[PDB]
C-alpha cells in the first residue's frame, strides 16, 4: 500500500538482549538441537551418557565464550535521585547500574518509572578500553552526544587520567583474563577433537587444562581488581558499590566443573 | 491535483512480473521441443 | 527369528530409529549447512530489523528489504559452496580417511542436488523481495529514494521517482538478476530427472551456464546498492578448491579401452568384460571410472 | 563360537562394508566378544 | 522539595553555552 | 618543552596550531574544587558537604595517587613525593606555600 | 649519548614515493633477482627464452597492479597564481594537479619556488571515493584541517553534491576498472600457474583473457569519463585540462602485449 508515508509508520523494534550473548545461544541451541535430532541414530544405552558429554560440552563452550564476552564480572547497582541532562534542574528517580566487563564498562540508567519528564530513561552505554581503542575518545564523542549526567560521571571515572586509577587495572585485568579464556576455549576445543581420538588420557588432560586456565583467569581478575585504590562512586544521595557479577561466578563454577572431570577421567583411567 | 508516481505502470509492471515467471514456462517448452528432437 | 511388533506404533518407531541410524551423518551434515544458511539469513535479517534505523529502508520496506537481504546472503553462501559437492578428487581422497565417519561423501552428488533445490526456492524469494521492493521503489518520492541511494538519487525538486522499468532493465542488479533468473529457469528445468532421461547433451550444454552463472552473480551485487558485494568473499576459496580438483582430474589421462563382452544379467544388471589396459594394475575392492 | 572352532587364534579381524548399523551391530559384537580377554577381536570399517 | 532546585555546574566546564558545548570546557 | 594543543589543529596553513587549556576556562572556581566531577569526588570527603581533610581539619588530604598533584621536585632540598603537597582543585597548588 | 633533548634532533624523513608502488616494486624485483640467481640453473641454451618469459611475466603482474593501483589515470597540471591560505591576501605560483585515478584523486600543489611565504608547498593530498569511504567525510576533514585553497577547489569540485558530475562517473569508472583489472590480475596468475602445465593452449588463452580484461577495463574507463558533462576547473587566470595519464597508456601497451602473446601462442600451436 502506498499513497501515504511513510509506508511503514511503526516504531522501529529494539533488541531485547545483547547481540554476541543471543548469537552464541544461538549457534550453541542449533547445535544441541541437532544433536537432539540425531539422538536415536546413536546406537545402544551409551547414549545417554553420549548427551550428557554432548551437553556438558556444548554448556562449557558456549560458557566460557559468552564469560568472555559478557559485561557481567564487576556489576553494582544503586537506586538514586539524579540531574538528569544539562540545561535543565529537574531531576529523576532510577537505577544506576555499573556493569565493568573485560573489554569495557556497561553503564546503565533506568528510570523508576522509564517515563519521566516526558523521556524514556532505559540507557545501556557501553565505553570500551580494548586494545586498540581510545577510551577518551569515546568518552569525548560521549560528551558531545549528550549523554545523561549519571552516564557520563560513571564514564569519567573510568577514564585513563581520571584521579582514580580503575581504567588502568580494570584494562590489564580484562585484557589477561579475555587472553587465559581465549587460551581455555581453544584447550576445549582440543579437548573435543581429542576425545574420539582414542587416547582419552590426552582428552581428559586437556579439559583439566581448560578449567586450569579458567580458575587462572578468574585469579587473575580478581588480583588485578583487588589491588585498585578505593574509587568512590557517589550518585545523588547514594554511593555505588561493586561485586563480582554473574560472569564471576559462572567462570568459577565451569572451571571447578572442568577440573573435576578432567580430574575423575584422569583418576577412572588409572584405576581402570 | 494529487501526483500519482505509478499511473500508467501498473500494467507494464504485471507484464515484467508474468514475463519472469513464464521464464520456467519457457525454459520448459524449449526442453520438450529439444527432447522431441 | 521375527518378533511381533504393533501393527501402527512399534513399527513407525523402529523404522524411525532405522532411519537415523542409517544416516545420522547425512542428517548432521544437512543440519549443519541449512544451519549455516539460517545463520547468514538471520544476521541479515537481525541487520535490517533492529540495527538499520539510521538508514530509513524499513519506513520504505520491512519485509521485502529483510527477505531479499537474508536470501541473497543465503544464497550467495549457497551457490558458492556448491562447488565443494563437485571436487570429485577431493571428495575421493577424503572417502577412505576417518572423516567418512561424519560426512557421508558418497551422497555428495545427491547433496549437490538438494543444496541447488534449496538455492531456486530461496533465490525465488530473494527476487520476490526485490519486486515489492521495486514496486515500493516506484511509489516512493524522490526525496526518500535519495535518502536511500544517496549515489544513485538526487532530490532536486522532481519529486518523481524512477519507473520500475528503469530498476528492472536500466539497473545493473535489476538486469543481472533477470538474466540470472532466465539462466537458471535453463539450468534448472534441463537438468530435472525428466529431461535427463530424455536428453544427455542437452543436460550438459545447459549445465555448462554456471560459468555465466558465476560471472553475472559477481556482476550483479559489484554496483553496491544496498551493502558492499559479499559474494566474491563467499565464492573465493571453493572456486579456488574447484578450479584445484578440475586441474587435477585434467592432469591424469583417461585410457581408452574397447568391451570385450556384454551380459544382460536380470533384475536390470549389466556385466561388462573389457580389455585391461597394459599397465593396469589394481588391488581387491577397488573402483574405477568409465565413461 | 569362531573362538571355540579356532582355539589357537590369538587376534581376528572382522571388516564390515554395509549399512552404517549393520557395522554399528558387528563392532558392538565385537566389543561385547572383547570385553572377556580371551581373544582379540579387532573391527574395520571398510569403504570400498 | 529537593533543596538542589538549580541546575547543578558542571565541573568540566561542559554544556555552559546552549549551543557551543566546548567552550571555557577542559581540554578545549 | 611545548604545551599540549588541540589535536585537530597543526598540519595546514589555514588552521595553524591553538594551544589547549588543561583547565575549565570558566571562572568556576576550578582550582578550588577540580576540573572534573571525579576530581571533585576525590577533593571531596562526602560527610557534611566538606572538602576531604587531614589529620588537621583546617589543611586538607594529602595526595596519595600519582594523577592528583603536580609533584615538581624542591629546587632547595631536592625534596619529591607527594608527602607534602596538598590535593587542590588546580593540578600545580603547591607551587609555592 | 643523553643530556639533552630530543636524542635525535634531525628532520624526519618522508618517503620520497607512493609506498603501495614502491612495495610492488621491491617485491617484483626480488622475484627478478631470484630468478637471476637461479639462472645459471636453468639448463640447455633454453635459459634465454626462459629469462625473456619471466621477465614478461613479472612485468605483466607488476604492471596491472601498479596500474591498478596507480592514481595515474586522468592526470593534468598547470602553473597559476593563486590564493594559498585563509587570512592571508598573499598569493602563490605553484604549478596545481590533478591526478584521477580508480579509487580517488589526488591533488598536487607544488610551490615554483617551493620556498614561498616562508612556507613548503609541496601539497599531495588524497580524497578517496572508494566503497565504504565517505568522500563528502574526507572533504569535511580536509576542510576542518585548514587545506590550502586551491587543493580544497579541486576537491570540492569532485565531492557528490558538486554542480558538475564528475564524481558519479569518475567513482563508477574507477569501480568497474579496478574490478576488471583485478580480473586480469587472477587470469594473469591462472595463466603462469597453467603455462607450467603440460596444456599450454589453455594457459596461452588465460594469457589472452588477461589482454582482453586489461583492454576492457581501459575501455569502460574512457566510455564512463567521457559521458560527464565539461566541469570547467579554472584556478586563477588559468584552466586545468585533464587526459588520460601514464596509467592509461601503460595498460593500453600491456593488454596489448598479452592479446599479442595469447595470439601468437594459439597460432603457434595451431601450426605446430
Ligand atoms: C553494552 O552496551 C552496548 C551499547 O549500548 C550494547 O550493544 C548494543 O546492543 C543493543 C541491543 O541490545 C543495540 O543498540 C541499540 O540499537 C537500537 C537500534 O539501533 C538502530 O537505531 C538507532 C536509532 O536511530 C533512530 O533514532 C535516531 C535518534 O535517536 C535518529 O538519528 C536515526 O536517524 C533513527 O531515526 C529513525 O528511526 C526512529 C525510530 O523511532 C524514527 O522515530 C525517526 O523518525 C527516524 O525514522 C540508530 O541510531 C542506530 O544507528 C547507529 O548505530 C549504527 C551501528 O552502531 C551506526 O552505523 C549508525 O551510524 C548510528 O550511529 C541503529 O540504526 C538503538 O535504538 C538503541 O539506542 C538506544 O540506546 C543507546 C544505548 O543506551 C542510546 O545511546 C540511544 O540514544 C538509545 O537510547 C535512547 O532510546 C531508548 C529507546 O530506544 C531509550 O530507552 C533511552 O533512554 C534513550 O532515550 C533517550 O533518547 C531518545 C532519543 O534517542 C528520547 O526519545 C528519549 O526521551 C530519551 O531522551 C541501541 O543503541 C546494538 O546491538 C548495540 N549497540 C552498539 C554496539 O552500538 C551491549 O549489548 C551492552 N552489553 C550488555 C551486556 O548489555
Ligand atoms: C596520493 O596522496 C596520498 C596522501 O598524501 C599519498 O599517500 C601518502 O604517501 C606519503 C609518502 O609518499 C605518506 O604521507 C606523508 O607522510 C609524511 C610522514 O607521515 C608521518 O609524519 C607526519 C608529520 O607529523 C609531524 O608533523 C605534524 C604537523 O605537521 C605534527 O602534528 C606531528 O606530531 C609530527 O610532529 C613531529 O614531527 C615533526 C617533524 O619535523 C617535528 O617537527 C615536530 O616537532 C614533532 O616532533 C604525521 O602527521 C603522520 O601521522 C599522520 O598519519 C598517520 C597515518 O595516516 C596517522 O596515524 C596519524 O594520526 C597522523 O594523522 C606520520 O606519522 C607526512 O609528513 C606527509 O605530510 C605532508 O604531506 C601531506 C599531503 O600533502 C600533507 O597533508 C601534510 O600536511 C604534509 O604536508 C606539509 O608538509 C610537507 C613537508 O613534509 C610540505 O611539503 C607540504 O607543503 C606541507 O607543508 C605545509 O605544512 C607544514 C606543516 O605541516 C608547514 O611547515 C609548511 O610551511 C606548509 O604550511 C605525508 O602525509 C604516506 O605514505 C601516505 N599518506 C597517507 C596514506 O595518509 C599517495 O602516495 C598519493 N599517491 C600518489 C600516486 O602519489
Ligand atoms: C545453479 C544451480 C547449479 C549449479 C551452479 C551447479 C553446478 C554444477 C557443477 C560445477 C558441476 C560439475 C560439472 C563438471 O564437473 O563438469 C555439476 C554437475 C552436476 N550437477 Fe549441478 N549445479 C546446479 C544445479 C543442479 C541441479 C538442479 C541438478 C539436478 C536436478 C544438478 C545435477 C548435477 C549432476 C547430475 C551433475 C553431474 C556430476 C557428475 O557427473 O559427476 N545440478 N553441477
Ligand atoms: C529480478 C531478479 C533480481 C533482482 C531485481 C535482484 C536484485 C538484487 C539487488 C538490488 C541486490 C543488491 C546488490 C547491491 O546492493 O549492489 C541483490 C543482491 C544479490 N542477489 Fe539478486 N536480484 C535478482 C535475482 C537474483 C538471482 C537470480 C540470484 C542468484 C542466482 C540473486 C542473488 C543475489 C546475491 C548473491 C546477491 C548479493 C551479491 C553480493 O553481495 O555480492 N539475485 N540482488
Ligand atoms: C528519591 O526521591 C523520592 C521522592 O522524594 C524519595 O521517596 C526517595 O527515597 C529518594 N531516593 C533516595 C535514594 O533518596
Ligand atoms: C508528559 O507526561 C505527563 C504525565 O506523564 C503527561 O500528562 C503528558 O501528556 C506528557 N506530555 C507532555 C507534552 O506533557
Ligand atoms: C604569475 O605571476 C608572475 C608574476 O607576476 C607572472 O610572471 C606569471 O606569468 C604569472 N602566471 C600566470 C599563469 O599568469
Ligand atoms: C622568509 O623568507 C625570506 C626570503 O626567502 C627570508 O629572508 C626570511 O629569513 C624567511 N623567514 C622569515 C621569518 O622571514
Ligand atoms: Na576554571
Amino acid at each position: 500500500l502506498g499513497h501515504t508515508f511513510p509506508f511503514y509508520a511503526g516504531p522501529k523494534p529494539t533488541f531485547p538482549m545483547d547481540t554476541t550473548l543471543a548469537s552464541i545461544i544461538m549457534i550453541f541451541l542449533t547445535a544441541l538441537a541437532t544433536f537432539i535430532v540425531i539422538l536415536p541414530g546413536i546406537r545402544g544405552k551409551t547414549r545417554l551418557f553420549w548427551l550428557l558429554r554432548v551437553v556438558t560440552s556444548l554448556f562449557i563452550g558456549a560458557a566460557i565464550l559468552a564469560v568472555n564476552f559478557s559485561s557481567e564480572w564487576s556489576v553494582g547497582q544503586v537506586s538514586t535521585n539524579t540531574s538528569y541532562k544539562a540545561f535543565s534542574s529537574e531531576w529523576i528517580s532510577a537505577d544506576i547500574g555499573l556493569q565493568v566487563g573485560l573489554g569495557g564498562v556497561n553503564i546503565t540508567l533506568t528510570g523508576t518509572p522509564v517515563q519521566q519528564l516526558n523521556e524514556t530513561i532505559n540507557y545501556n552505554e557501553e565505553f570500551t578500553w580494548r586494545l586498540g581503542e581510545n577510551y577518551a575518545e569515546e568518552y569525548a564523542k560521549a560528551l558531545e552526544k549528550g549523554l545523561p549526567d549519571p552516564v557520563l560521571y560513571l564514564a569519567e571515572k573510568f577514564t585513563p587520567r581520571s584521579p582514580c586509577g580503575l581504567y588502568r587495572q580494570y584494562r590489564l585485568a580484562g585484557h589477561y583474563t579475555s587472553a587465559m579464556l581465549w587460551v581455555a576455549f581453544l584447550c576445549w576445543l582440543l579437548a573435543n577433537v581429542m576425545l574420539s581420538m582414542p587416547v582419552l588420557v590426552y582428552g581428559g588432560y586437556m579439559l583439566l587444562a581448560t578449567g586450569i586456565f579458567q580458575l587462572l583467569a578468574l585469579l587473575f581478575f580478581s588480583m588485578a581488581t583487588s589491588l585498585t585504590s578505593p574509587c568512590p562512586l557517589h550518585l545523588g544521595a547514594s554511593v555505588l558499590h561493586t561485586h563480582h557479577g554473574p560472569a564471576f561466578w559462572i567462570t568459577l563454577t565451569t572451571g571447578l566443573l572442568c577440573v573435576l572431570l578432567g580430574l575423575a577421567m584422569a583418576v577412572a583411567h588409572r584405576m581402570q | 491535483v494529487v501526483r500519482d508516481y505509478f499511473e500508467g505502470s501498473g500494467f507494464g509492471f504485471g507484464v515484467t512480473i508474468g514475463t519472469l515467471c513464464c521464464f520456467p514456462l519457457v525454459s520448459l517448452l524449449s526442453a520438450w521441443i529439444v527432447a522431441r528432437l | 527369528r521375527e518378533k511381533f511388533q504393533r501393527s501402527c506404533l512399534h513399527q513407525t518407531v523402529q523404522q524411525f530409529k532405522r532411519f537415523i541410524e542409517n544416516y545420522r551423518r547425512h542428517i548432521g551434515c544437512v543440519a549443519v549447512f541449512y544451519a549455516i544458511a539460517g545463520g547468514l539469513f538471520l544476521e541479515r535479517a537481525y541487520y535490517y530489523a533492529f540495527a538499520a534505523h539510521h538508514t530509513g529502508i524499513t519506513d520504505t520496506t520491512r519485509v521485502g528489504i529483510i527477505l531479499s537481504r537474508g536470501t541473497a546472503a543465503s544464497i550467495s553462501f549457497m551457490f558458492s559452496y556448491i562447488l565443494l559437492t563437485m571436487c570429485r578428487n577431493l571428495i575421493t581422497f577424503l572417502r577412505e580417511t576417518f572423516l567418512n565417519r561424519y560426512v557421508p561423501f558418497d551422497a555428495a552428488v545427491d547433496f549437490h542436488r538438494l543444496i541447488a533445490s534449496t538455492a531456486i526456492v530461496l533465490t525465488v524469494l530473494h527476487s520476490v523481495g526485490h519486486v515489492v521492493n521495486v514496486y515500493l521503489f516506484s511509489i516512493s518520492p524522490l526525496s526518500v529514494l535519495s535518502c536511500l541511494f544517496p549515489g544513485l538519487f538526487h532530490d532536486d525538486g522532481s519529486e518523481f521517482p524512477q519507473k520500475y522499468y528503469w530498476w528492472f532493465f536500466q539497473t545493473v542488479p535489476g538486469l543481472t538478476g533477470v538474466v540470472l533468473l532466465l539462466i537458471l529457469a535453463i539450468m534448472y528445468v534441463f537438468a530435472s530427472h525428466h529431461f535427463r532421461r530424455r536428453s544427455f547433451r542437452g543436460f550438459w550444454l545447459t549445465h555448462h551456464l554456471y560459468i555465466l552463472l558465476y560471472v553475472l552473480l559477481i556482476i550483479h551485487g559489484s554496483f553496491a546498492l544496498i551493502q558492499l558485494p559479499r559474494f566474491h568473499i563467499f565464492f573465493l576459496v571453493p572456486a579456488i578448491i574447484y578450479g584445484g580438483d578440475k586441474l587435477v582430474s585434467l592432469s591424469r589421462k583417461k585410457v581408452e579401452i574397447s568391451v570385450v563382452k556384454a551380459e544382460l544379467l536380470p533384475s536390470g544388471v549389466t556385466h561388462l568384460r573389457f580389455q585391461r589396459p597394459q599397465g593396469f594394475e589394481y588391488k581387491s575392492g577397488q573402483w574405477v571410472r568409465i565413461a | 563360537s569362531l573362538q571355540e572352532v579356532h582355539p589357537q587364534v590369538r587376534k581376528i579381524g572382522v571388516f564390515s562394508c554395509g549399512p552404517p548399523g549393520m557395522t554399528k551391530n558387528v563392532e558392538k559384537a565385537c566389543q561385547l566378544i572383547n570385553r572377556q580377554d580371551r581373544t582379540h577381536f579387532s573391527h574395520h570399517y571398510e569403504n570400498f | 522539595q529537593n533543596p538542589i532546585s538549580w541546575e547543578v555546574q558542571r565541573f568540566d566546564g561542559w554544556y555552559n553555552n546552549l549551543m557551543e558545548h566546548r567552550w571555557g570546557s577542559k581540554g578545549s | 618543552q611545548r604545551s599540549r594543543w588541540d589535536p585537530e589543529t597543526g598540519r595546514s596553513p589555514s588552521n595553524p596550531r591553538d594551544p589547549a587549556n588543561q583547565v575549565t576556562g570558566w571562572l568556576d572556581g576550578s582550582a578550588i574544587y577540580g576540573s572534573s566531577h571525579s576530581w571533585s569526588d576525590a577533593l571531596r570527603s562526602f560527610s557534611r558537604g566538606q572538602l576531604a581533610s587531614g589529620p588537621d581539619p583546617a589543611f586538607p588530604r594529602d595526595s596519595q595517587n600519582p594523577l592528583l598533584m603536580w609533584a615538581a621536585p624542591d629546587p632547595a632540598t631536592g625534596q619529591n613525593g607527594p608527602r607534602g603537597l596538598y590535593a587542590f582543585g588546580a593540578e600545580r597548588g603547591n607551587r609555592e606555600p
